[PDB]
Parts: C-alpha cells; structure tokens; sequence
C-alpha cells in the first residue's frame, strides 16, 4: 500500500488574545534584590594634552557614560530619558543587603571588602597604574568595610559617580521591608476573623528580630471603575464572583431528598388521576440545586454581582421559595425586571386571590413594584408588614477595618425576618378565597404548609446565609460597591425550594484555610492592581514632564490592563483605555517612583551632555574665534555656552517643516546657533581646519531642507595630528569659524568619589505571613453567630 | 439541470393569503397580499436554466415551464411541483469516492480576505 | 433547542418548524434573502478562524469554573478542536491511498451540526 | 480606526438588543464596520463642499 | 471673490461637542418614567456609549471641520446652497460608524491632492466661462446678422 500525500496552503488566521487567568492563579509579583550598583557613568583613561598641544607624558581618568547610546534629536532624546526611567524602575529593589555585592578588595590594608565588584575593579586598575599618586594608593589601601553587629549595619566603600551616588543611595535609604514579629502576622489576619469567637489561632514558631517583610499596597480603588466603566466592572465583577463561588462552604448532612420528597408527597396528597399545580412542587429538588443556591446567593452577595431571578409561574411552590428569598435577600441583588415578575407573580398568585382583591394590572415600566402597590393596598396587618419590610429591605453601607462593605440588616443575621414571612403566610393560609375554587385555595395552603413545615430550619438557614457572608466579607479587601453590573448570575427559584426544603441541621461555616485563602487571592488582586497603577502613573506623569507630544499612551494602558490579567485586552475600545488614561493622569505619583523621576529630571541634562555621540548644537558665526584649550582634547572648537547668539531649534524645524529663517540665514551669512541634539564628526587634521572644512556642512540644509543629515565638524587639534608642526612652528592658536555647543567631560577624582554605603548586615524576607499561622474551628454544632447564640439550633 | 429553475420559480408567484408558523406544526394564517418583485437579472438567469435544459436534450419540461411562465399563478404551480418531485427519481449519482471527495475539497484559499470580517466573524 | 435562530434545532418539545417560519414577514416593504450553504464544508471561514473561535469560547468558559472535571472536559473538547485544525482525509484510488490535508469542517463529528448552525449565523 | 471587534464587542455587551429582542426576532449589532465609517466621512465632507 | 459657506466656530474647533456630551450625560441620568427598565438601561447605556467618546468626537468634529476647510479653499465658485431634486442618501449606521471607530489618527488632505482638486474646480469653472462667452457670441452674431 503506496501513499500519496497531497498538501494544501491554508492561511493562519491568528485571532488577537490575551492569556486570562483567574483570581486564584494569579501568582504574586517577585520580590526585587539588587545585585549590583545602579551605574550610568564608569571611570576610563584618556591621553591629556598641554596648553600647546603637545601631549603629556601621563594620562588622566575621567568620566564617561557606561552605555553611550544616546540618541540625535531633542525629542529622541526625552524619549531616551523616559527609556531610562523605566530602567531605573525596574532595578529599583525591594530590599538591599551589601554583603551579597561585597567583593574584596585584594590592595586593602586589612584585606577588607568593597561594594560592589565594580568597585573592586576600578580599585585594582587605579592601583596598578603607574601614573596614580601614592596618595590615591593610601586612599585605595585604606578602603574597608565597618560592622555594627549590635545595631545590625553594615558600611562598605563604594567608587560611585555622583548621579550613581544619588540612585544607589536613595534605594539603600527607600527599601520597602519592615520588621516582622508575631504581633504583626497576627495583625495580619482580618479583625473580624480574630475576634470571631468560632476560630482559633495558633503558632508554633517565634519570629526573629531580623525577619523582615514586605506590607501589601492596599489603597482602595483610584479608577472607580464601578463608575462609568461597566464593561471594566462586569469582568472584574464576575472574576469577585467566581472567587466567591470556590470559598462558599458546601452544604453537608443535607436532608435525604428521597425521604424529603416523600414526605412532600404525602403531605401535598398527590392525586394520580388529576392534573394538579402541586405536583410541579416536587420539581428540581435535589441536593445539588441546594448547593447551587446556596453558593449562587453568598458569590453574588460577596462580589455585588446582579442577580436574575428564573422561574416558572405554574410553579407556586417557587413562589413560595421567593417570598423567603425575597424576604432575606435585598431586593436591590436583583436585576428589576425579573424581581418585578416574580413579585407580580407572588401577588397575583398568592397575595390578592386570598383576600378577594382583585388581580392587580400591573404596568411594565411602573416606577412601583407590585410588592409596592400591594402594601398600600392590602389590609391585612401582617401581609403589609411583611411586604414594606421587603420593600424596604436594603444593605448598609458601612467601612469596616477601612474597607467599604455591604451589611444584611440584623433582624435577616439573626433570622428574625422569617417570623414575619411566616405571619405572613400564616395570615394568607387563614383566608378564604372567595373569588377562587376551593382546590385553588387547598393548593396555596399545600404550598405554604410546605415552607410552614420548615420554620425552624428556615430560621437556621438565614443565620447560616448571614453568617457565612459575614465571615466571607471579613477577607475582601477592596470596597464592596453597590451598582447593578451589565450581566447578572441566574438563580433558579427551583434552587431555592431546594435549599430550603433540604437544609438539615448541620453547620458548615468557612474553613479557617479557606478564610485564608480568600483573603490572600483578594490581597494579591489589591497589591497588583495597585502595584499597576502605579507604574501607570508613574510613566504618564513622566512622559507628560518630558513633553512627548507624539507618544500615543494607549500601549501604556494596554499593558495596564494586560498586567491586571483578567482583562480581555484586545476587545477593550481604544476610547475606554484613554478614559482609563484621563483618570490615572489625575492621580498623584507614588513617592518612590516620583523621587527617583525627579533625580532623572535633574541629572538628565548632565547624563545628556555626557555623550560622546552628540554634542547640544552647533554656532555658526563667520569670525575667527580661538579654539579652547582643554587637557583632554588639546584645542577644541567647543563652545560652553550659547551667549551671544540668535538660537534655531532643530526640534521645532524639525516638527514645522519650515526652514525659511535658517535658509535666510545662512545665505545671509548671518550668525546663529542651532540647538539640537546633534552627531558630529571628530576631525584631528589640522589642515581640515585651515581649509574651514567645518563651515561647508550647511549648504546641505537650504539645497534639501533637512537637518537629519546635519553633522558639524569637532576639531581635536593635539599633537597627535599629523600637520600638528603647523601650530608648533608658527606659535599660532588654531581658529574657527564655527563651534560645536559641547561639554567637557569631568574629572574622575578617586578621593571624591569613595562613598560608605550603608544597609543592614543581614535579614531574611518572608512571603506569606498567613504560613506562619495554624487556624481551627470549634465543633459545627456549637459554632454561634453574632447574637452569641448557635447559629443552627435544630435538633 | 431539472431542479435548478424553482429555485427562481418560488419568487415569481404572488402570495394570495399564507401561512405562518406558530410552534412547530402549528399555522395561524393571513390573509396578506404580497406582490412578486423579480428582477431583469433573475429572468436572466432563468433563461440561461432554460438554455441549459434544451442543450441537454431537453423540449418538453423547459416548454411546460416557459408556458407556466406567462401567468405565473399558483394554480398551474403544480406542474411546476411535478416537475421538481420529478426530478429526483432519475437514480442517485453514486461517482468515484476520490471525484466526488476532490469536489468537495476544491478550495481556492486567499490571504486577500477581509481581516476585519474574520475577525468580527 | 430554545433559539428560534437554529432551525434544525429549535422546538418547545420535539418537533421542529417543519413548515418553516419566513412567511410571518414576507411584505411588500420587505424582502427574503436565502442561500444554499451545502457546499460550505471545505470554505476558508470553517478552516482556522471558525476552530479558533470555539477554542477562545472554551478558554473564556475555563475562567468560569472552579471544577477540574469540568475543566477537564473543555480541555479535552478544545483539544478535539486543536487536533481537527491540522486534519488530513484519506481516500481511496485503485491501489493508492491520497493523504488529502483537509483543516475544515465535515460531518461525522458530533459538534458538526451546532457548529455549523452557529458558524452560519 | 478603532479595531472593529473591540467596538461591537463594547457595544453589544451595554446594549445587549439579543435579551430585548422578542424570541420569535433577531437583534444585532449593524454597519459598525471600517467600510461604513469612510463612507460618512467622504460623504459629509463632500456633501458640505458641494 | 468666492462665496464660501463656512461653520461655527464652535465647530471648527470641537468644543460644541462637549455640549452634546453634557447633554447626553442628562440623558443617561434621567429616570424614563413610564418605560420598561431593560429598554431604559439599554438606551442609556447606548447615551453613554456615544457620551464616552467625547475626546474622540471632538477630535473627529475638528478633522472635518479642518478638512472641509481646506478643501473648501481648492474651490472656485460660489458655493450656493440650494435644495437640490435629489439628495445623497446617508445611513445612520454609516454615522455610528464614524462616531465609534474614529482613532487619533490625523488625516488631512495631501498637498498634490489638494493641487488636483484646485486644478479641477479651476479647468471647469475656466471650461464654464469659456463655453459661456462662445454660446453667448455665436448668438449675438446670428442676432447682429438677422439670421431669424
């Protein structure tokens, strides 16, 4: 058997996606250690040269930029600077210990150690030259590290430029650890938790006075993105909401749904010759439905996800089940128009045909709901009660530990409200029907005399809801806001005859790990999300600083979002991420992140003007002006400042596209200097000089208008050119016509620059505070609730 | 070739009253009147089946379908009906499993598709 | 079962529209468009974007568990998908068998008749 | 222009016309595409200059 | 010398559209007495998915106001506005496209683009003008010459 394989192109089709995770497995973000020294500038060698020109016998250390890759244009540059910005963020440690960069120092006195390796490094090639002074040679073997074991420090000398200083020393003196005892693991855990009476809470080791740890940054929501970002809220919303979900406690030793069913039967008298309405009574009941309910209304609870109400109006036992779910749940949990339905159902079915009255016609769109017109209307004093309760029924809004939560009024925590319900239906079940058949009436009674049945277990049943909301809501860190999301969480009423039908007498409250768990899943969310916003922030202040026009942040907020990880980035419109841009741009910089901006603020011009890539500009008089003198260079055509000269900006011509003022003044021969980051050519031929070569490089911008090409002429006239006899032989000082707008470079002074750099000699860090701590619970059956009383109580 | 002109026939018949589903076998009916707009471009494309049909050999059914074709009434539909049911009892088509494969996965795919239909699809 | 857009599959019960709904509109404002879409089997939309489209459903429905069984069972349907993407066909001739790459949809898969009614919408 | 599945997935999710639309109707999102938005835009400029 | 037909000032730079905004923000506040919930949290979600875009509405108001300008400055004669016989038929979708889909992204006219146009507009009006003066001689010359 001979194959024949037949291929075919068919195009890749790549859909745009982000990988989503949930709350549970976001993994927190690294701690940052520093390795090594933050450096931007490095000491090298360079041959100097004497006031004639004649180069010296010994050279000179200066400093230079480590990575000179600074780029041409003003703008190019700020964008480097941003660049830079970013790269300082990134090294920016956590904690610092310099013992890890320690390295020796193989010429100290005591055989000593310096930070970091670098330093050692630098140390060694200033040591073995032979054109260092004795005096640097002292100074190296002096170089040593002190110990003060008593108050935990460490000092270690360090060769650090002064910007390099600057960086290094704010992140010794900015670390974000802090000490760390039992008191503060215990403090830790949420109060609520601590102070619950059905908990207790254990440790088994005594935590140094060296540990260390880092708190979590939990600052409530700067976006409020429960206000005017739905769609923001409804992810996040529904990401709360399947973490709830996995922390609700199963229901356990529920009652069997054979015998419950059973008894149902027989108390319903099921009558196999008739159709019936009780016998949709019996429909989806089971311990799975019970769970369901049970997980569905804390989830939803816990996250403020709207909830939607299903249900069949045959079904009057459903009904029935919505009155108590309507009776503990605020109404406020529901989208309105399925609370409408059901509550139009309820009356209609229940409510008037008891009393005689007529069906209500209620209107879509009403600013009523029928629960509210039927309390004004109906007589009876305990069906009204009931009904303004539900009416009323709403949560409170209340900080508790700084978080914003959402509270059950205490007559649903301590399952006083099902009193009322059952007044309620007691007073129903007493009437007589007048308009309606009497099997109507007999059916209204079964269903009742269902839920009739269970009192006392309904009466569990909501301290147990309550309760365990509570315990839940203890571990949610962020504010618990109100507002009815875009899409709801379906909860069958069938689900609710269930749990109410099934529930035993069996407490199940949340396990102290998953109380735990809980609360470190909301803490990892709330660190990040700040964490993110900081660094939002922090890069959109400082490209608004550096004034770049051009930059387009939606990558900003794009990587914003992609960082929060539960964002489908690629569907969000551009137009929400700007909104998302607008608000961040109102929120102050962290501190950390705002000091070290500042330090790249005021160290940029001289980092700038430390490149040997570019020089500041170029001016272009049409005079004989002396080159300068300087060590390193010999004679230079190097101008310090600008004064004296009409300044063009490069950048605005550049933007503009409108050279007719720099044309007109260069056919006019006229004087200017144009300011630019600039590259330019290094020229040491002395020739090149007296032809005036570096007055030819200007056509270039009338013939094109462009100034991209633009490359001015840097004479470094020393003895090493070739024609250098000329200016030996003639005593003459060499002249230029046109100077490059450029900085000398700075002298590495060895003495200066040796700085003790201080940290803690040693500490260790720890993760996960919560480790440290083993949780039990007392025994379910005596597990109380707020009012000190069991919060089941059954037999 | 025998069954390709209803497909056109269908839109050529005014509707006098109709049905309309309501559950799944159950019609409340109308009493709506629609006029039949068919343009220059279907006739066409009528004319060429016809075409198609007389190339093949066949006179009699393109001729009941064109004398059909001077009232179009639903009337007379039913030997337009015929004509269709009619068609299908000339025997199955049971070619080659590699023809008939090779015509099914005959493809002509292009980088040149919209990328914002897919996309959005 | 409980969308009306699925023809092959909506009913109350059982039964199907087995009479169609399209008549309830039919007016002399409006207009019926209707395509044959038998031959879309082996088209450039049931090729990777249509299989890539199932799999991001399932990945977004992963999000919404907590259940490894369940999530299990997305994983698994997903690398059904993933596998049906890079799908070649055999077929006999004579004494040879093609290996025919073929990356679209066919029946003869369970999800092929849902599929394709979503796809098609 | 912005991506054209990131806007109707917007748009569909805060109007959600499927929950309000009848069962027995169909309800979408239409002519949100690219091809729509350069049509109003040469048509409002050209219509204005002429 | 041409008549121009020229916008609002508040047109040509955007901010009108900030109106609209706060106009639509009272919209999507306002309670709808008497219609169905769903319908109302979808017309208002609908205000607001408009009302959200203001900073690209404004900029979208100011590249068409800047481009008819320009362009408006490439024609020769006067722009009269008449009701014409027929219109140009515009889809609302087509408008939500637009309002929905604009960028950041500046578009304006291309300087050779703007030649041809001007060009154009000028070879017709010149065309216009020219077969003008040769209609109206050849008539007054039959006139003159009694050619009844």
């Amino acid at each position: 058997v001979q194959y024949e394989i037949l291929q075919k192109t068919i195009p890749t089709f790549e859909p745009k996606e982000s990988i989503l995770k949930k709350l549970e497995d976001i993994k927190p973000e690294q701690v940052k250690k520093q390795t090594k020294l933050f450096r931007i500038f490095e000491p090298r060698q360079l041959p100097v040269y004497r006031a004639n020109g004649e180069k010296e016998l010994r050279n000179r250390w200066y400093w230079k930029l480590k990575r000179d890759t600074l780029p041409d244009g003003d703008y190019d540059v700020r964008e480097y600077f941003l660049n830079l910005y970013d790269q300082v963020l990134t090294e920016m440690p956590d904690y610092l210990l310099l013992k890890d960069m320690a390295v020796e120092n193989k010429n100290s006195r005591d055989a000593g150690k310096v930070v970091d390796s670098e330093t050692a490094a630098i140390c060694d090639a200033i040591f073995q030259d032979e054109e260092t002074e004795g005096v640097v040679r002292r100074f190296i073997a002096e170089m040593r590290q002190r110990v003060q074991a008593d108050r935990n420090v460490v000092n270690y000398p360090s060769i650090l430029h002064p910007i390099d200083h600057a960086f290094n020393e704010y992140f010794l003196q900015h670390q974000l650890v802090e000490p760390l005892n039992n008191d503060i693991i215990f403090n830790y855990i949420p109060e609520r938790i601590r102070n619950d009476v059905n908990y207790i809470l254990n440790m088994d080791r005594n935590l140094p006075s060296t540990a260390r740890y880092i708190r979590p940054n939990l600052l409530q929501d700067r976006l409020n993105l429960h206000d005017n970002f739905e769609s923001l809220w409804d992810t996040i919303t529904t990401s709360n909401y399947i973490l709830a979900r996995s922390v609700v406690p199963d229901l356990k030793e529920l009652v069997s749904t054979e015998a419950q069913i059973q008894k149902m039967s027989q108390d319903l008298q099921l009558e196999a010759l008739t159709i019936q309405s009780e016998t949709q009574f019996l429909t989806g009941i089971n311990s799975q439905a019970a769970n369901d309910c049970f997980k569905t209304l804390i989830a939803a609870m816990l996250s403020q996800r709207t909830m939607s109400l299903d249900f069949v109006t045959t079904n009057y036992m459903s009904l029935i089940s919505g009155m108590w779910l309507l009776t503990v749940v605020p109404n406020d949990m529901f989208i309105r128009e399925s609370l409408v339905a059901c509550q139009l159902a309820i009356i209609n079915t229940i409510i008037y045909p008891a009393f005689g009255m007529q069906r209500m016609h209620y209107r879509n769109g009403d600013p009523q709901t029928p629960f509210q017109i039927a309390e004004q209307q109906i007589q009876n004093f305990q069906v009204a009660n009931w009904l303004h309760f539900v009416n009323n029924n709403q949560f409170r809004q209340v900080v508790i530990d700084g978080v914003l939560n959402q509270v059950l009024n205490d007559n649903i925590r301590n399952g006083h409200v099902v009193n009322q319900l059952m007044e309620a239906l007691m007073q129903l079940s007493r009437q007589q029907f007048p308009t309606m058949p009497v099997d109507y009436k007999r059916s209204i009674q079964r269903g009742i005399l269902l839920l009739s049945n269970r009192l006392g277990q309904l009466v569990d049943l909501t301290r147990l809801l309550a309760y365990n909301y509570e315990t839940l809501m203890a571990c949610i860190t962020m504010n618990m806001q109100h507002v009815q999301t875009l899409t709801t969480e379906k909860l069958q009423l069938t689900s609710v005859t269930s749990l109410c039908m099934l529930i035993g007498n069996a407490t199940v409250i949340p396990s102290p790990q998953t109380l735990f768990h809980y609360y470190n899943v909301n803490v990892n969310f709330h660190s990040n999300y700040n964490e993110r916003i900081n660094d939002a922030v922090a890069i959109i202040t400082a490209a608004n600083r550096l004034n770049l026009y051009q930059k387009k942040m939606k990558s900003i907020v794009e990587d914003f979002l992609k960082r929060l990880q539960i964002f489908d980035i690629s569907r969000v419109p551009d137009d929400q991420m700007y909104r998302l841009r607008d608000r961040l741009r109102l929120l102050p910089v962290e501190i950390r992140r705002l000091d070290i901006f500042n330090l790249i603020l005021m160290n940029m011009e001289q980092i700038e003007r430390a490149s040997d890539k570019i020089a500041q500009g170029v001016i272009i008089a049409y005079r004989d002006m002396q080159l300068e003198r300087d060590e390193m260079y010999g004679y230079v055509n190097i101008a310090r400042n600008l004064d004296g000269f009409q300044q063009i900006n490069l950048e605005e011509l550049m933007r503009t596209g409108d050279y007719a003022q720099i044309t007109n003044m260069l056919l006019n021969n006229q004087p200017v200097a144009l300011v630019g980051a600039l590259p330019f050519i290094t020229d040491s031929s002395v020739i090149s000089l007296v032809a005036k070569l570096d007055a030819t490089v200007f056509a270039q911008i009338v013939k094109l208008r462009k100034v991209d090409t633009l490359k001015p002429i840097l004479y470094k006239i020393n003895s090493d050119s070739n024609d250098f006899y000329l200016v030996a032989n003639y005593d003459w000082v060499p002249t230029s016509t046109t100077k490059v707008y450029k900085q000398i470079p700075q002298q590495f002074d060895f003495r200066a620059s040796m700085h003790m750099l201080t940290s803690n000699l040693t500490f260790t860090v720890y993760s996960d505070l919560l480790a440290f701590v083993s949780a039990d619970t007392v025994e379910p059956i005596n597990a109380v609730a707020f009012d000190n009383m069991r919060i089941m109580n059954e037999l | 070739l025998v069954s390709s002109p209803m497909s056109i026939l269908v839109a050529l018949v005014d509707i006098n009253g109709t049905f309309i589903t309501n559950e799944e076998l159950e019609l409340e009916f109308s009493n709506k009147y629609v006029r039949a707009i068919v343009p220059d471009q279907t006739f066409d494309e009528l004319k060429q089946m016809l075409d198609n049909m007389r190339k093949a050999g066949l006179t009699d059914i393109p001729k009941m379908i064109q004398d059909w074709l001077v009232d179009c009434s639903i009337e007379k539909f039913p030997l337009m009906a015929k004509i269709y049911s009619w068609s299908f009892h000339v025997g199955f088509r049971k070619q080659k499993m590699l023809d008939a494969a090779l015509d099914q996965l005959k493809t002509e795919y292009t980088e040149d598709v919209d990328d914002e239909m897919y996309r959005e699809y | 079962k409980h969308t009306r857009e699925y023809a092959e599959f909506y009913s109350q019960s059982n039964q199907l529209l087995s009479y169609g709904d399209v008549t309830r509109f039919l007016s002399n404002n409006s207009m019926v468009l209707y395509t044959d879409v038998s031959q879309w089997d082996s088209s450039q939309h049931n090729t990777q974007p249509f299989r890539k489209g199932i799999i991001m459903g399932l990945d977004m429905l992963a999000n919404m568990t907590n259940d490894a069984r369940v999530i299990q069972t997305l994983n698994l349907y997903k690398q059904t998908q993933i596998n049906l993407m890079d799908s070649y066909v055999q077929i006999p001739d004579g004494n040879v068998i093609k290996k025919i790459q073929y990356g679209a949809v066919a029946s003869g898969e369970k999800q092929t008749k849902a599929a394709n009614s979503i796809a098609n919408l």
